[PDB]
């Protein structure tokens, strides 16, 4: 069951590269593409993400996309820059100017067919393609605008495949431009309709974690991407290593998505660590379970106590007592049963994987579908409305052919999504 | 790629061009003959400084610039000056008869005779571009060429280059160095005509620059040379993001996204620091916090107005030199709890920051102290409308009596163009008033 990976825009390519860097190390693949590991667990399902090449070389099934060559040139000169298939580098020259319209309708529409040629070339090599995963931000132009354009066209050509995304949400605390709420709202509209699974990665939460918890006075994007790569590794563990639970993208979707539009997940992770800062003390299982559920460990700036969990997927990594894990997992549900919907019996599922990530002897990754996620979309909607009520900064969009009505629809659909999440919070 | 083409129109535009391009050369280590030893790619390249310089096979780095004036004596000094080898003779264009402080002559009578030749020479630069970003236009509001010919050119550029971006550096008249009583007329006419065709315009109040030279550099009677060397530093700070690369470097177009909430509202206020003499800068280091706080002293603005009695729609900080984000963030946090900084209710209050590690440079024998770090704030304030208000009032005083209007009518203009232009300015003042009102 092969997965085709796509990374779009500056953010998309910067976390996308970091992702391939991290899991390549876990699968024992060096920058050359050669395997140098000591466990056979590493190679059993390496076909999910890697293509097998001459000399038993492994090549990521990854497609790199951008409307400017800057970031992708940095990727190609980065640590694992050479592992990527050079033909899978598809880039324009004009950029998107943090403009959704440019990415979706003009600049990106010019490039999108070239990208789909590569997607198609990769897909036909697959014995049994299960689907796609996209990494991108929603606050810019390329990843947000062209990324959702790609999603729409992939769904057209592969309507029976799963679409998955890692979507970075914009935050004023970590902001490039004022129009990020516009770009994000337009994108969420697209995501609600055309993805089955979306990991909501909030730059607000990533900032707060770095500041409040990791005590980083002034966090960079590099710091923020330490958390993202750690989270991305964890939520894909069940897909990359042998196991019985949530092993493919469809079975994850069937277990996590009770209603088709409500497919926006809160990722969580424990223990939280900063770059370089060495951890010497391994956490106990009770500690991992408590932390991975705490709001301070959520990658989406939402209070889980303000909502209810529809579904939960948990993945413990390392050498530990699987009996202690099940005990602690059952304790959380039994002590805080109110925060789990009673009309989905046994909605918490747990997996365990012997291989821990690098630098930690054990870890836990959390994937929650909570109604509390509405707080994320409400926040975006408020920032959106503040500007839109005065039609501020809209000329950037009307200049590319967009009409005000399209903003109104996007606004309305996100507010509908909010109310849908609220409907089940009071069930 | 991302080439930018500079167009210097009239005496003010040209002489400011001299200051800017001299300054660029020193910043990039380019010699007066155009050679650049540090540049190992001979005859071309994709480096950041190539946005402003093209390269010949002989290793000469040539400004992507055109100089235009309807009279030859100012550009002749360039043709025979220190940097004469820098420009191809075709980049330097002159007529024989200036516009005589008359917009009509600059736009119509004299200007129409040379406009086609100018567009041809501009076209020759553009075709050498692999990815032309846009134009930077330098001109005065007061001169007949600066006002009249510029507006004609901007109109023609919109036709020949569609929606390709066009930025202005406009010299706003001051009585201390004024050359004509009719500069208010020329100012209103060119502002009205260029408004639809400019994407972003940086106004430079000559009186603001004049005062800074007097107060901060102790120059008893500033010359154009004093003013231009100061102006070129602000221009350099603004274009630095295009000419240099860096991790924390933010492109001017990204700032532009924040600075222009509506098409007509495209006049950012510039504030630069530190402006200080060698005598005072000695054994005195101005920290990040100090130069940042100086950005909110109205005495340091390129345009005379009071932002403390207005509302902000954007605030951008463009640092250069020894600066790190930590110190910037600390300085900003302090400032917000001590200054009169108030935003409109429909816009976020976060300051957008850019840093170019390349330190500030000064021209030999210049009045500015060489400092380790500088900052240019670009803000969008309703207060900048005060500059329109002062100009419009002076316009009204004369036009009520139709003083000097016959000089314009004699060159083919109609009084309807004056009234149309003034009505547009009144609408513009009202626009800046409307954006400041709280939402309902
Ligand atoms: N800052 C600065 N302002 C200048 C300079 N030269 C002229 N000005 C201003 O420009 C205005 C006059 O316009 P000019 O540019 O000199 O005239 P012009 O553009 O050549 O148009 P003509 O009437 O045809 O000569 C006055 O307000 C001057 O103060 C200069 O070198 N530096
Ligand atoms: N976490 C993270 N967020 C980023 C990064 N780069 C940009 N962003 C965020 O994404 C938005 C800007 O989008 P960007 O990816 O630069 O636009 P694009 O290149 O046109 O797709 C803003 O909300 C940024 O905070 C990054 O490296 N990491
Ligand atoms: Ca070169
Ligand atoms: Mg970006
Ligand atoms: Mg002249």
């Amino acid at each position: 069951r092969e997965i085709v990976h796509i990374q779009a825009g500056q953010c998309g390519n910067q976390i996308g590269a970091k992702f391939w860097e991290v899991i390549s190390d876990e699968h024992g693949i060096d920058p050359t593409g050669s395997y140098h590991g000591d466990s056979d667990l590493q190679l059993e399902r390496i076909n999910v993400y890697y293509n097998e090449a001459t000399g038993n070389k492994y090549v990521p099934r990854a497609i790199l996309v951008d409307l400017e060559p800057g970031t992708m040139d940095s990727v190609r000169s980065g640590p694992f820059g050479q592992i990527f298939r050079p033909d899978n580098f598809v880039f324009g020259q004009s950029g998107a100017g943090n403009n959704w319209a440019k990415g979706h309708y003009t600049e990106g529409a010019e490039l999108v067919d070239s990208v789909l040629d590569v997607v198609r070339k990769e897909s036909e090599s697959c014995d049994c393609l299960q689907g796609f995963q996209l990494t991108h931000s929603l606050g810019g132009g390329t990843g947000s605008g062209m990324g959702t354009l790609l999603i729409s066209k992939i769904r057209e050509e592969y309507p029976d495949r799963i679409m998955n995304t890692f979507s970075v949400m914009p935050s004023p605390k970590v902001s490039d431009t004022v129009v990020e709420p516009y770009n994000a709202t337009l994108s969420v509209h697209q995501l609600v309709e055309n993805t089955d699974e979306t990991y909501c990665i909030d730059n607000e939460a990533l900032y707060d974690i770095c500041f409040r918890t990791l005590k980083l006075t002034t966090p960079t994007y590099g710091d923020l991407n330490h958390l993202v790569s750690a989270t991305m590794s964890g939520v894909t563990t069940c897909l990359r290593f042998p196991g019985q639970l949530n092993a493919d993208l469809r079975k994850l979707a069937v277990n996590m998505v009770p209603f088709p539009r409500l497919h926006f997940f809160m990722p969580g992770f424990a223990p939280l660590t900063s770059r370089g800062s060495q951890q010497y003390r391994a956490l106990t299982v009770p500690e991992l379970t408590q932390q991975m559920f705490d709001s301070k460990n959520m990658m989406a700036a939402c209070d889980p106590r303000h909502g209810r969990y529809l579904t939960v997927a948990a993945i413990f990594r390392g050498r530990m007592s699987m009996k202690e894990v099940d005990e602690q997992m059952l304790n959380v549900q039994n002590k805080n049963s109110s925060y789990f919907v009673e009309w989905i019996p046994n909605n918490v599922k747990t997996a365990v994987c012997d291989i821990p990530p690098r630098g930690l002897k054990m870890s836990a990754t959390f994937i929650g579908n909570s109604t509390a996620i509405q707080e994320l979309f409400k926040r975006i909607s408020e920032q959106f409305t503040a500007m839109f009520r005065r039609k501020a900064f809209l000329h950037w969009y009307t200049g590319e052919g967009m009409d005000e009505m399209e903003f109104t629809e996007a606004e309305s659909n996100m507010n509908d999504l909010v109310s849908e999440y609220q409907q089940y919070q009071d069930a | 790629m991302r080439e930018c083409i500079s167009i210097h129109v009239g005496q003010a535009g040209v002489q400011i061009g001299n200051a800017c391009w001299e300054l660029y050369c020193l910043e990039h280590g380019i010699q007066p003959d155009g050679q650049m030893p540090s540049d190992k790619t001979i005859g071309g390249g994709d480096d950041s400084f190539n946005t402003f310089f093209s390269e010949t096979g002989a290793g000469k780095h040539v400004p992507r610039a055109v100089f235009v004036d309807l009279e030859p004596t100012v550009i002749d000094e360039v043709r025979t000056g220190t940097y004469r080898q820098l420009f191809h003779p075709e980049q330097l264009i002159t007529g024989k008869e200036d516009a005589a402080n008359n917009y009509a002559r600059g736009h119509y009578t004299i200007g129409k005779e040379i406009i086609d030749l100018v567009l041809d020479r501009i076209r020759k630069l553009a075709d050498q571009c692999t990815g032309l970003q846009g134009f930077l236009v330098f001109h005065s509001f007061g001169g007949g060429t600066g006002s009249g010919f510029t507006s004609l050119l901007m109109e023609r550029l919109s036709v020949d280059y569609g929606k390709k971006s066009k930025l202005e550096f406009s010299i706003y008249p001051a009585p201390q160095v004024s050359t004509a009583v009719v500069e208010p007329y020329n100012s209103i006419l060119t502002t009205h005509t260029t408004l639809e065709h400019s994407d972003c315009a940086f106004m430079v109040d000559n009186e603001a620059i004049y005062d800074i030279c007097r107060r901060n550099l102790d120059i008893e009677r500033p010359t154009y040379t004093n003013l231009n060397r100061l102006i070129s530093q602000i221009v350099s700070s603004i274009t630095a993001s295009l000419r240099f690369d860096g991790a924390l470097n933010v492109d001017l177009t990204e700032f532009q996204t924040n600075l222009v909430p509506y098409p007509r509202i495209h006049f950012p206020l510039a504030t630069y620091a530190p402006v200080i003499s060698a005598e005072k800068a000695y054994h005195e280091q101005l920290s990040v916090a100090e130069i940042t706080n100086a950005c909110f002293e109205p005495a340091n603005q390129m345009v005379k107005c009071d932002p403390r009695h207005g509302k902000y729609m954007a605030c951008c900080l463009l640092y250069r030199g020894d600066v790190v984000p930590k110190d910037v963030n600390a300085a900003i946090a302090t400032i917000k709890t001590k200054r009169s900084i108030q935003f409109v209710d429909w816009c976020p209050t976060g300051f957008k920051v850019g840093i170019n590690y390349q330190p500030p440079t000064v021209v030999p024998g210049g009045d500015l102290a060489k400092v380790q770090r500088a900052v240019c704030m670009l803000s969008n304030t309703t207060a900048i409308a005060e500059a329109w208000a002062r100009l419009d009032h002076k316009f009204d005083l004369m036009y009520a009596k139709r003083a000097f209007v016959h000089w314009y009518v004699g060159e083919g203009m109609e009084e309807g163009e004056f009234s149309e232009a003034r009505e547009d300015m009144a609408a513009l003042e009202k626009d800046y008033e409307e954006v400041g009102v709280d939402s309902v």
